């Protein structure tokens, strides 16, 4: 009942926040609106796209007759038949809970989750309840209840399970890629990709390939990065499936900067068709741009921009103002020169950079110990 | 500073000969020297406390000499009993 | 430079434990 | 008087008499703004612009306090320049003013070439002056790793 | 009683400046 | 504890850096890549 | 009466009793500490004074009818407290005046009878034995009288209560000062009464008599002993000069006045803000910004105090002036969050070389920039924008032509490009050199740090400072 719901929230996001994209998102979601008994979560999709349409009262009396049939079913179960715990009562309650997720709002679903969570003495049922909160917590992008149930699963549930938790390993990184935490934690737990069948617990596999390959270049520069993205097997086949991504890695690895210039623009126009690309459109570009410059400025200390006019790409004055914005950013420890056409770098010798690392971590501790020292002593 | 035990006694036993006119200083300086590590400095502090205060009911010297007679070393108990008899 | 860092945290911790034990014996004596 | 510290600490007793009106106070704070931006040309084009008098004794001390800094800025490791550099760094087309720098200071006009004296010394070799004072700094550490005793 | 106290505050001061001295001196030799 | 003063009273992960918003010039990288190529 | 009248009997009786027992036991605890063991450094004099700032200003704000604050003056009108039976006769009266007020009504204030509530409590056989009792019982009506803000024959009742209390302050420091030492209490009472002596004047006039009296109290102080008396009287003499136009009297004040290194982390936050304001205006910037920092990182244990909002406000202004780029997005904390819109918009146009926007930001927010008190940017930010552009070029580039930089800085004059960089090297914006031959502006030498004593100079500032942290922490920890 919660299986075709990661595409719905994409189509709701695709129609809402851009206004130019409104041709096909109204065409198929309106088919998904009249289907699926989607009658609580559509008024934000209905008022912001169209005016009104009369299919509303028909599905309301159907979901009321379905609710009242399920209202009289489980009260007759509890009044005539007497069993507690995990029984015919229990899976009827989660059948009500899976009704309130697919059809109803979240407010009825959350108060039914907490009601049936204390009606559980096993662990797999409690694991499935926290699976239900974490699945709806990603559907409605709640950053509040994920601060609780993730801790409540890892500390009270995830100690008797045996490899029934890789799915929420994938869900936590999905929250980490959407929040900001896409530096080294996202690419670490995306290294193990052994799951091919897609289910309630797993997303689309093709988009999971694109997500695990866009992040595996920011955590590690080249400490044998070629072993884990090229010498792999299960990731190498699925990037062999896609022409652009296989072009994108080879352009970065064999340093074809002229077509890595093009392959980054094709990915970034594709980035708009996503449901979690918000801290990506302005941060993944400038990080990958400054990563391409950094490995290019390696192995050259007297580099000229007359060689940049054909090797990296084209143009002359664009690269000059591009490098000037990043040297003045604080990054890219190299100098630029105009009237001699020599981009002379001044990279440190693993001492003067290490000398900075003591003086930045030192005084940061020193301001901490004085501020400690003055709160005490009255 | 010195290392012979006899001269350390005769140094700290000389407190009573110089401060007997004011009894308000002899418990102030013996009470921290009567808890030293060697028995000799604890010994000579005990006799200095008795010869400083001759015949005054102090209740502070008697407080100081009370653990002095409870010591495993034999001769430092001896100096406690004489100083208790003097006070 | 570690001796500057470490020994300052040593005597600061000994200051905290005394100022806790001072005010708590003080507030409970009366 | 070359009092930049006293210039700004006086400017508190006038609430809104600096921008709206009062050109008598607006003219120095426009002038001081010109010295901070770096436009020497804007200083002297406004030198012939005074509200009431000619400000004669004030601009001449202002003429004095700039040129010695300009002379102080050009007396560097520079060896020689032609007359056209003193046409730009300094000013007017051969007055008695360049005689004044020639009679007081150097800048001797020879074959259309000035000659400003310049040299430099050399000192990376002295480990000896950080030998004595470093030995003082190391002992005053170890003096203070003990002695509250 | 304004002069008899004034010398007594000096003798309590001078004894205490001695009593802070040798205990501070003893701590050096007690480390040995 | 008043000090004789007056009070007046990702985007939300409590993140940013020094720039992060300073560039807004054309900022889409489809055009800036494309304009660069055609001027060659 | 049916709705709020039922909620009228519960508020008096229990807070009337539990607050009175606290100040009487501490007032009795102040008595035994004044009578014996005058070493009251960690005693309850501080925490009770920490109560009187916090609790009595946020709990009660009016004179508290049904005889809670209004009833303390007929309670304390009959006090002698001299002899041991005479105290126990008054200790009989302490129970009796609470029992009648706790059962029934005794004596009511109608906002006019302050003169029978201040002379006869000072009169009727009062003594000089319990001086903080007379000090607190005179300072406790000072809070609700101002907080009422009714202004109907109230200023002269404030004015009489100040001059009476200031006469009581002279009689303590001069007559029978033997082992009393109420300076830890009388300083903040002198601070809080002068705040009211300023603000009530500030409703109507200036203040000059408050400072000529303040020079006299500092003159008759500063000779005895400096234990936060000279500290709090210094800032009151300095806050007023900073409140008015003159800076010279504050400049000569901050020049020669040594310090007792003891102000209990309450005046150190305040003073390091004031002298940072002073060193800002006489153009001593590097020493200013570090002691502006030192007050801000001193006590962050405040919730929307306004002071932490204000020392943070000036700190980003001065770090723009050094070109040291105050943190471009870190200063949005949940504390202030609203006093940044005139400043986050400010540092945006300061960073770029844009002026038409920078004139738009300045003209739109100019009313804010005058009200807060930092309108000394009008002369100091046109210098900053023209030096920011030459600093960014000299940081990025290494060898630029004068014609190339003159067109880059939209100046359209290759004849004063030599003049800008000459002022940049003279002011110390960048270390460079101009070859006056064809336009060579070269950068520095190859950067070597670890081979020319530079790590020793940074570390020697660290060793001697952190052992001083150790030596201060050793001489604070031991007590009996």
């Amino acid at each position: 009942p919660k299986n075709p719901d990661l595409r719905i929230a994409q189509l709701r996001f695709l129609l809402s926040l851009p206004e130019h994209r409104g041709d096909a998102a109204v065409r198929d979601e309106l088919m998904a609106a009249v289907r699926d008994n989607n009658m609580a979560p559509y008024y934000e999709a209905l008022c912001k796209s169209l005016d009104w349409q009369i299919d509303v009262d028909l599905l309301n009396k159907m979901k009321k007759a379905n609710e009242d049939e399920l209202k009289r079913l489980d009260e007759e179960l509890e009044d005539a038949e007497k069993n507690l715990g995990e029984s015919e009562i229990r899976d009827a309650m989660m059948a009500k809970a899976e009704y309130l997720c697919r059809i109803g709002d979240k407010e009825g679903a959350l108060t039914a989750f907490r009601k049936t969570y204390d009606k559980t003495v096993a662990l797999g049922h409690r694991l499935d309840i926290v699976f239900y909160l974490l699945r709806i917590g990603l559907f409605y992008m709640d950053n509040d209840l994920i601060t609780r149930n993730t801790e409540k699963a890892k500390s009270l549930i995830e100690e008797g399970g045996d490899w029934d938790r890789r799915n929420r390993l994938k869900v936590y990184q999905g929250l980490y890629c959407v929040a900001i935490r896409d530096f080294k934690q996202a690419a670490e737990l995306f290294l193990d990709t052994v799951s091919t069948f897609t289910s309630y617990e797993l997303m689309d596999y093709k988009t999971f390939v694109t997500y695990t390959v866009y992040v595996s270049m920011i955590a590690l520069e080249r400490p044998d990065l070629r072993e884990k993205v090229i010498k792999g097997a299960e990731i190498l086949e699925v990037l062999h499936s896609l022409p652009a991504v296989r072009q994108y890695l080879f352009s970065l690895y064999e340093c074809r900067y002229s077509v890595f210039f093009q392959s980054l623009a094709v990915v970034e126009q594709e980035m708009k068709k996503d449901w979690l690309f918000a801290p990506h459109y302005r941060y993944y570009v400038r990080e990958m741009r400054i990563h391409a410059y950094s490995q290019l400025l390696e192995s050259y200390r007297s580099l000229t921009l007359g060689y940049m006019a054909e090797a990296f790409g084209v143009g002359v004055e664009f690269i000059d103002q591009e490098l000037s914005r990043f040297i003045a950013a604080g990054r890219l420890h190299c100098k630029i020169d105009k009237v001699n056409e020599i981009v002379e770098t001044n990279r440190p010798d693993s001492k003067n950079w290490q000398y900075q690392e003591t003086i930045k971590k030192g005084d940061l501790l020193l301001n901490r110990v004085q501020k400690l020292s003055r709160v005490i002593n009255m | 500073s010195d290392v012979n035990d006899d001269v350390r006694r005769a140094a700290v036993e000389s407190l009573g000969f110089i401060l007997f006119r004011t009894p308000e200083q002899c418990p102030s300086v013996v009470s921290l020297l009567s808890e030293s590590y060697n028995p000799h400095v604890r010994y000579g502090a005990a006799m200095a406390l008795g010869i400083c205060c001759a015949g005054t009911g102090n209740k502070e010297a008697i407080n100081l000499l009370e653990p002095m007679t409870n010591d495993p070393v034999n001769y430092v108990r001896q100096g406690a009993l004489i100083a208790s008899a003097l006070i | 430079y570690l001796a500057s860092l470490i020994r300052s945290v040593v005597a600061l911790h000994n200051l905290i434990n005394n100022k806790i034990a001072n005010r708590d014996a003080e507030k409970k004596e009366g | 008087q070359n009092r930049v510290a006293e210039f700004h600490t006086e400017l508190e007793r006038l609430p809104a008499k600096d921008i709206q009106t009062n050109v008598y106070i607006k003219h120095p704070v426009s002038l001081e703004q010109y010295l901070m931006e770096g436009s020497y040309n804007k200083v002297f084009l406004a030198k012939g612009n005074i509200p009431a008098e000619s400000y004669t004794f004030f601009i001449d001390i202002l003429l004095d306090t700039i040129r010695d800094e300009i002379a102080g800025c050009i007396e560097k490791a520079y060896e020689k320049i032609l007359f056209t550099e003193a046409t730009r760094i300094l000013f007017f087309n051969t007055p008695k003013k360049m005689t004044d720098y020639a009679k007081k200071r150097g800048w001797v006009l020879g074959p259309n070439n000035y000659y400003s004296f310049a040299s430099q010394q050399q000192k990376p070799e002295d480990t000896t002056i950080p030998s004595t004072e470093l030995a003082k700094q190391v002992i005053e550490y170890a003096r203070q790793l003990e002695m509250i005793v | 009683d304004l002069y008899s106290r004034y010398k007594k505050l000096q003798q309590e001061l001078e004894f205490l400046e001695v009593q802070e001295e040798y205990i501070k001196d003893e701590q050096k030799n007690l480390k040995k | 504890m008043s000090e004789k003063k007056q009070p007046v009273d990702e985007d939300n992960w409590d993140d940013d850096n020094v720039e992060d918003d300073f560039s807004n010039q054309l900022r889409a990288e489809l055009e800036k890549h494309g304009y660069k190529m055609e001027t060659s | 009466p049916p709705g709020g009248g039922e909620q009228e009997p519960p508020p008096p009786p229990a807070p009337q009793d539990v607050e009175m027992k606290e100040e009487a036991a501490t007032g009795g605890g102040s008595t035994g500490e004044a009578d014996g063991k005058t070493a009251a450094a960690a005693a309850e004099h501080s925490q009770r004074e920490l109560d009187t700032v916090t609790l009595e200003d946020i709990k009660e704000h009016v004179k508290q009818l049904e005889k809670a604050v209004s009833g303390k003056e007929p309670r304390f009108v009959l006090r002698a407290l001299r002899m041991l039976p005479s105290t126990s006769r008054r200790l009989n009266h302490y129970v009796l005046y609470k029992a009648v007020q706790g059962f029934f009504t005794s004596n009511n204030a109608t906002r006019d009878f302050l003169l029978p509530f201040l002379e006869e409590p000072m009169d009727t056989e009062a003594d000089l034995q319990f001086r903080p009792r007379t000090g607190k019982a005179a300072s406790t009506p000072l809070l609700p009288e101002v907080e009422a803000y009714l202004q109907l024959l109230v200023v002269i009742f404030m004015m009489n209560s100040k001059r009476y209390k200031e006469a009581q302050k002279i009689s303590d420091d001069l007559m029978q000062k033997i082992s009393t030492q109420n300076r830890r209490a009388l300083d903040l009472v002198a601070a809080k009464c002068y705040y009211y002596h300023a603000r009530v004047y500030e409703f109507l006039d200036k203040l000059d008599v408050v400072r000529s009296f303040l020079h006299a109290r500092l003159r008759t102080a500063t000779l005895r002993h400096d234990a936060d008396g000279q500290a709090t009287l210094l800032n009151l003499l300095l806050r007023n000069y900073l409140h008015y136009s003159l800076y010279d009297q504050a400049e000569k004040l901050v020049s020669k006045s040594v310090f007792p290194e003891q102000a209990n982390n309450n005046e150190w936050a305040r003073y390091l803000y004031y002298t940072g304001r002073i060193k800002a205006i006489q153009l001593e910037y590097s020493e200013a910004r570090r002691t502006m920092t030192n007050a801000l990182r001193k006590a962050p244990q405040h919730t929307a105090v306004g002071f932490k909002q204000t020392v943070h406000k000036l700190l980003i202004v001065v770090e723009l002036l050094l070109g040291e780029i105050p943190d471009r997005l870190q200063f949005r904390q949940p504390s202030l969050k609203r006093s940044l819109m005139p400043y986050f918009l400010l540092t945006q146009a300061v960073r770029t070389g844009n002026l038409a926007k920078f004139n738009q930001v300045l003209d739109q927010f100019g009313e804010k920039f005058q009200a807060d008190g930092t309108y000394t940017l009008i002369i100091r930010l046109r210098h900053n924008v023209i030096k920011t552009g030459v600093r960014m070029i000299s940081l990025s580039y290494s060898r630029i032509s004068l014609a190339d930089i003159a067109q880059k800085l939209q100046l359209d004059s290759p004849e004063d490009a030599e003049f800008i960089v000459a002022k940049a090297i003279r002011d110390g914006v960048i270390e460079a050199s101009i070859n006056h031959e064809k336009g060579y502006v070269q950068s520095k030498e190859m950067i070597d740090i670890y081979s020319t004593r530079e790590p020793q100079l940074a570390f020697h500032q660290r060793i001697s400072f952190c052992l001083d942290i150790h030596n201060m922490s050793v001489k604070a920890m031991r007590f009996p």
